[PDB]
């Protein structure tokens, strides 16, 4: 019940709800990008050198 | 928001459940607005005559005021003030209501937006201003710290300015966070320092003329090892203690209360007038947008 | 409520770049090969009979990091050594894995080396790799621009008479010809050097990343992503790796 | 690890209206009666 | 909101300046919710087999406890409990949930 | 009133064998315009 309407004394204040949400946490993985998949089937694989 | 850090090395069994993970929460962020305020009076006996070289002595006066008003604002947005305020912990504000300076009245202290400085990774306080003398803290995830005390030490204590280094540093911190800053906003006073990149010690990209009739001695554009290709701006209006590294459209104006037209009392042969408006600033996230601060050297 | 709509799909998206950024540090982490399993390729006899009857009391799995594939030379735990160089290859002299001498730039700072970068590039040259490539933390870039025009002396990097400022290098010609190709990667460690080529490594890939809904039993309403992938090298001194050490 | 407790940007689910008892009856003035004057004071006779 | 109280002595003057009064602010009243279940874990091995006795044992009880729900929710509602909650004085300030 | 946040719902969970178990849930509250709108009276003494 303000007599003198003021910002502080109002029962209200119905929030600003944003319509985004801010992230900056990169994803370049260059190197994952360059080194290309192969399938394989099993939990080991072997080369011979 | 942002993802979480706890990459490491993460390894899996085969053959087990799935284990409950590592859940946070977002970050909400709060700032208030500002009342910028410009009043004008000139007696009627003054505004019925006709000056010599412009109209009436009331619209010059009024538009005078119109301009100062938003040079004002571009200080203010550009300045350091701590978001002066009396609310604390109030944003989230529906279990109850805030009763404890409900009993007031105009008596209420003047409210302060968050400018530049304090909208970033700050350290501290002044008081009523951020502190330049405090390191600025990292990011959860990332590992940058966008407000960095220039060292200063290439340069001698006879000089000031910031550093030649420290500018490619921040570079690095907002790489680091992954921010897209493309501008330098600075001072005209220190626009030397950017220009005048030498006194390196003999070193480090220092100069040379080929005896030819233009001397530019300017540095606009600036490229840092990691690509990041940058802008150097100046603004007047920009304190000399500080520089930024921001991005326009990871800014926005918060415009409450637009400037208006208000007629007020007379009270007898003054007619008053008055320019008033209600204006916010705002940060998509402190720690995309760098501030370098100003120290001496050894 | 008003305002918080839903939380399930925003964390699934938050989780599924998460898991991706994990590849890329972990591939360039250096940690070592772990495994419950050893030499049961030869003996022809079957998969192994020890380690049979154990359902999923079983221990984790490591892949063999960027370091591990290399001549690493030795382990100092569950990561590999950053501190003693590798083994020469017995046919030719090469040593592929080195250690910073940090000559220059006294032991007041770090200071990752900033010279003597080139052996590595002999090294490789002496082993016949084809390494094209020098993937660095951003936190020593700097070191490479300096590369440009410092030499500690009169060098004289030239204006003439320009604005634009580029102080940025990002390809280098080894004095033996060999032509390479600087990239920055957030995610490499800020004391290692990574020289090879692209076509030398390769991802083995077992089961892709897919999503998975599990039982509720209750309100629970679990999910999961979950992907098996290794990582191959063709030959460990096809690739060389620098560390940074000052003292 | 997400659970109710732990959201942040809950959209309130706020009442679009306001209750108040307050009554308005007024008996009395509904009974006395209006007659208009141009003064301050007035004054009867008995 | 309720309206101000009754000032049986508002008498000013004649002409005087204007005083700025007195006003009252809203009241806000806060509840939260209750979680009702109801569960059933009636096996299917004496389901298998077609007796006599009985048809069904699923569909039957989860009527049953689908009723008890609602015969439940009234003696809850009309009960004289107290609200249970962490969540106080985090409405208007409640940018952010309570961290604690 | 009555507010309702999740309404009545047969749900059915995991199947670890024979189990074939089942669920109903709901989330509700209860709301009161004004606290001086309704009355209460207690009777009781003392035992």
């Amino acid at each position: 019940n303000p007599t003198l309407f003021v910002s502080y004394d109002q029962n209200g204040k119905k929030l600003s709800f944003a319509n985004w949400i801010s992230v900056l946490s990169p994803q370049d993985t260059p190197f994952v990008s360059m080194t290309g998949k192969e399938s394989i089937n099993q939990t080991i694989f072997s080369w011979q050198t | 928001d942002a993802l979480a850090s706890v990459d490491g090395n993460n390894a899996h069994v085969e053959g087990s459940r799935a284990e409950d993970g590592e859940m946070k929460p977002t970050v909400i962020k709060s700032n208030v607005t500002q009342i910028l305020r410009k009043v004008v009076r000139v007696s009627d006996t003054a505004n019925t005559t006709a000056n010599y070289g412009r109209g009436r002595e009331l619209m010059y006066q009024l538009e005078k005021k119109g301009k100062e008003i938003k040079r004002d604002l571009e200080k203010i947005l550009l300045s350091g003030q701590a978001r002066t305020d009396v609310l604390a912990d109030q944003y989230l504000t529906n279990s109850a209501a805030d009763p404890a300076v409900a009993g007031l009245n105009d008596t209420h202290a003047a409210r302060k937006t968050g400018a530049f400085q304090f909208l970033c990774a700050h350290g501290g306080l002044a008081g009523g201003v951020v502190d330049k003398t405090k390191n600025g803290p990292a990011d959860p995830d990332t590992g940058a710290v966008t407000v960095k005390v220039a060292q200063n030490a290439s340069n001698p204590t006879t000089n000031i300015g910031f550093d030649e280094a420290d500018i490619f540093d921040m570079t690095l911190q907002l790489y680091t966070a992954g921010s897209e800053a493309d501008i330098i906003m600075i001072n005209p006073a220190h626009a030397k320092i950017f220009a005048g990149l030498q006194e390196n010690t003999q070193g480090s990209r220092k100069r040379i003329f080929e005896n030819t009739k233009q001397f530019i001695y300017e540095v606009n554009s600036i490229t840092d090892p990691l690509g990041q290709s940058y802008k150097i701006i100046v603004n007047r209006w920009m304190p000399t203690d500080a520089v930024y590294f921001f991005r326009s459209a990871d800014w926005t104006q918060m415009v409450l209360r637009a400037p208006k037209r208000t007629e007020l009392a007379k009270d007898g042969s003054y007619e008053k007038w008055m320019i008033e408006m209600e204006v916010g600033l705002r940060h998509r996230n402190p720690y995309a947008s760098g501030v370098l601060f100003t120290a001496a050297g050894k």
